């Protein structure tokens, strides 16, 4: 049973992987578009700590926290359901697998290019087990004006 | 300048510094400006709560930090870190350099009892085992109790500098769980020999981690992160570094002369031929 | 170790240390037992006066090196060895080799003023120049009045903390000349340009030598050897001990990276092919 | 003095220094004359090998010792103990006190590298796993592999001062497994 929307104004995400310059562009698009709060709640780095990451709403600086599992990830941050997932070819299949076992996820934008055709199969069959709406590989990702913008799409 | 001051540019700035606003109309101290700080007759313990915790500790606190810092200033010459500042004293250097060459000994034997004093017992007490269990627990593992154990004064022979540390938190602390603790493994100890009284390395660990857990305005996450991350390294530097400069004025008082510490307490060693 | 216990045997000592008798049973400071300092309350100015001095200072003193240690603590993190204590942090080093880096910047240039506002005053008032003819000096031979000059606040909008201890001096000091004629001298210079008032910076310095030379126990010969041999200098690295440590602690508790300093500040100038 | 010369006071020595014998007719270094050391024509990575090390050391790696030594010298001023050492040196200090706030940022984040990407690398060799097992062990625990990274020039656009170092350790160098390691 996938979803019939999918951005809103009060959608937020987890943006997996120190790819700053996307989040960023996103929270500028957030910023323009006369938003109210940033949507992108958490980052998740499995490689460095736990700790805050210094990003730009408008004028004013904010804090978003980077994490180092998905879990606490999820923990702290009940209203997350998208997930922008920039890792690698060869590590956004586990991870995405590992997102696909949370319950808030509704939706997951796999930003890779070159992932295998067999585990993206593996990949489609178990999101549409779990109802999630998986965003087609090798993507830019997909822009709702007003609302919501994933990661690189669109542009500066 | 001219791009910022009318607003038309961004630049991440760097150097977070949650502590001591300069500029504007007066020096603000974590949230206290200083006419506050001066006219809330709060010491230097005062305002080591607020550049260091950033939290107004109440005043039984404040002097208790005045007092840990007094008795962890100078313990004679001989010890290691006054042995490097008088060294580096005689050789006519400088104050900031004398203090600063002492300074750099404060580490894990000359100093970090403190530390690791107040972790070790922190870490038997929020796991929670009985002291006739953690005693036997550090025995089966090599790893002397550190905190515990003099030289000379112990028992019917007190320190004379626990005792009245031990007398203000008793008096002047509510509700002290981990010297409470302590104090049950001093009394192990000391029925195992009549030395290995609480020594004040041990005691400053302890009722400093009961300072931080025990009072307002800590809740038990930051109690527990400031002694991970070392403000209890930087009582024991902050308070000894009276002592070093002590001996660095006093030893350019005597106007005495480099050392050079005579070949018949060398003992080289070297090899054959090679 | 036998035949000097039985003493048939001479050894010269090195290492005259006359402070802090460390061996017996209790830590006598200058001459006073631990247990003395802790009856009589004398706070860490009482302790200054012991380890430093050697000589029990009254008890408006140990006030003002307390008062003169709370204002020289931190001054915001944009100053040069705050910076240097943030930039050892941020590599994750150490409390002390954090400390130690930033506090080897305290020489001449970074809080060398206490030191240069104290004996630059001391030399203009033990000659005996009136102030207005110490200005003109001052001005004929380069050389700026050290601890006079200010970059914001000016006339009535004054340090704020030059004066609480500029009110503390003027009502709990007798006989306080030096003080008299450094604020003529302000008043000189504040009529040069609406800056130019006392620094915190020159007055601790004239009220630190109007301190040791106007009250008790301090004859004239070394009221006037603490200077050369750098007590200011001693006052100001222990009060901003406090500062570099909180900044320290700060800067370890926010979690912060490495710093890299951006390569569009630098400006490589670098020769043409050596 | 005059009861230990002609020996009636046994005394316990302290500082143990199996290095540079200052007193007698030559500066002997580790157990090598002053006098053997120019002779023998060996560099300061010789003096190297006889301070630190204790032993003298074969010619090739004396003159790889001064080789490490040129390309850990300076690299730029924007890094962290270097910005420390002008910090100091722009307040006037010293060269002593200059050198030494610089050099106190020499810790785990900035130069604690060659150690760490020592220790990592002898720590899986002497372990016995094969590369692709080592990187994939490393991946599973967080952990970026220390010694392996660039932010600029990696490939077919090289470092030219780890190629140096890897011709020189190809070139005068007998039997050097761990390196094979690191560049599998
Ligand atoms: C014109 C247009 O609009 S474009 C046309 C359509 N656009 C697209 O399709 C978008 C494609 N997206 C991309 O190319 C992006 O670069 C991405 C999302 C694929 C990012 O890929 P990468 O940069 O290679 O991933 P990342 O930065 O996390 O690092 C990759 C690997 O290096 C590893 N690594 C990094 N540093 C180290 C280190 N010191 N030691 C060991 N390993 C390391 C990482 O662990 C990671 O390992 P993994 O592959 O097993 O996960
Ligand atoms: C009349 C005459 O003089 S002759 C009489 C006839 N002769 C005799 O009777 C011989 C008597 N023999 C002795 O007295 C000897 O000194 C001995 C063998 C008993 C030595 O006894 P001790 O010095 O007390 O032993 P030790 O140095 O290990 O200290 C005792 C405990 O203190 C513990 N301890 C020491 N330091 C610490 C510390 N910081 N923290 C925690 N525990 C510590 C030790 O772990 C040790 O524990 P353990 O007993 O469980 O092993
Ligand atoms: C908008 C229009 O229509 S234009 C209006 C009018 N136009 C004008 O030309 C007015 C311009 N007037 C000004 O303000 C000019 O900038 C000036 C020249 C008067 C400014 O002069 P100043 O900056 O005060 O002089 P300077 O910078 O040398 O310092 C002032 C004094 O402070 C003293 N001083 C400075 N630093 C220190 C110190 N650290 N310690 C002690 N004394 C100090 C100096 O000795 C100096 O004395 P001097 O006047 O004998 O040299
Ligand atoms: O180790 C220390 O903390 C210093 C000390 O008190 C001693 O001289 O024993
Ligand atoms: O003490 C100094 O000379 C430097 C200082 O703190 C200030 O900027 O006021
Ligand atoms: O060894 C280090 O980590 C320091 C270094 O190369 C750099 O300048 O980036």
């Amino acid at each position: 049973g996938k979803s019939t929307t999918l951005f809103s104004r009060h959608t937020k995400a987890i943006v997996w992987g120190m790819q700053t310059r996307a989040v960023q562009g996103m929270l500028d698009f957030d910023y323009v578009c006369s938003r109210d709060e940033p949507s992108v709640a958490a980052m998740v780095y499995p490689f460095t700590g736990d700790h805050k990451q210094k990003f730009y709403w408008g004028h004013k600086e904010i804090l978003i926290p980077v994490f180092k599992n998905m879990a606490d990830a999820m923990r702290k941050h009940p209203e997350v359901d998208v997930l922008i997932n920039f890792a690698s070819l060869r590590s956004a299949y586990d991870s995405t697998m590992e997102t696909m076992n949370y319950a808030q996820i509704r939706t997951i934008a796999i930003i890779a290019e070159g992932i295998p055709e067999a585990l993206t199969r593996k990949l489609i069959k178990k999101a549409d087990q779990k109802g999630v709406t998986i965003i087609g590989p090798a993507t830019v990702g997909g822009i709702k004006p007003g609302c919501f913008k994933i990661g690189n799409t669109g542009g500066m | 300048s001219w791009a910022r001051e009318l607003g038309l540019i961004r630049k991440p700035a760097s150097f977070m510094t949650s502590i001591c606003d300069e500029r504007g109309q007066e020096l603000i101290y974590a949230g206290m400006p200083i006419t506050e700080v001066f006219k809330e007759e709060m010491g230097i313990g005062g305002v080591l709560g607020l550049l260091w915790f950033q939290k107004r500790l109440p005043k039984y606190s404040c002097q208790f930090i005045e007092m840990c810092l007094m008795v962890t200033a100078d313990h004679g010459p001989a010890v290691s870190g006054a042995h490097n500042t008088i060294i580096c004293a005689r050789a006519g250097k400088d104050l900031v350099s004398s203090l600063t060459s002492g300074l750099l000994t404060i580490g894990d034997r000359f100093g970090g009892a403190l530390d690791a004093a107040a972790k070790m017992f922190s870490k038997a007490f929020d796991s929670g085992i009985i002291p006739m269990e953690f005693v036997n627990k550090m025995k089966k593992e090599g790893k002397l109790i550190m905190g515990i154990g003099h030289r000379v004064k112990s028992i019917n022979n007190p320190d004379m500098r626990v005792q009245i540390l031990k007398d203000y938190v008793r008096q002047h602390f509510p509700a002290t769980p981990l010297l409470d603790y302590a104090l049950e493994v001093e009394k192990i100890t000391t029925s195992k020999k009549p030395n290995l009284i609480l020594n004040v390395d041990g005691l400053i660990g302890v009722a400093f981690v009961d300072m931080l857990r025990n009072c307002g305005s800590f809740t038990r996450e930051e109690a527990d992160e400031y002694i991970d991350i070392g403000a209890l390294n930087g009582i024991f530097v902050l308070g000894r570094s009276m002592g070093f400069i002590g001996h660095y004025l006093d030893q350019k008082r005597l106007k005495q002369g480099l050392y050079r510490h005579p070949w018949d307490d060398i003992s080289y060693v070297l090899p054959e031929h090679m």
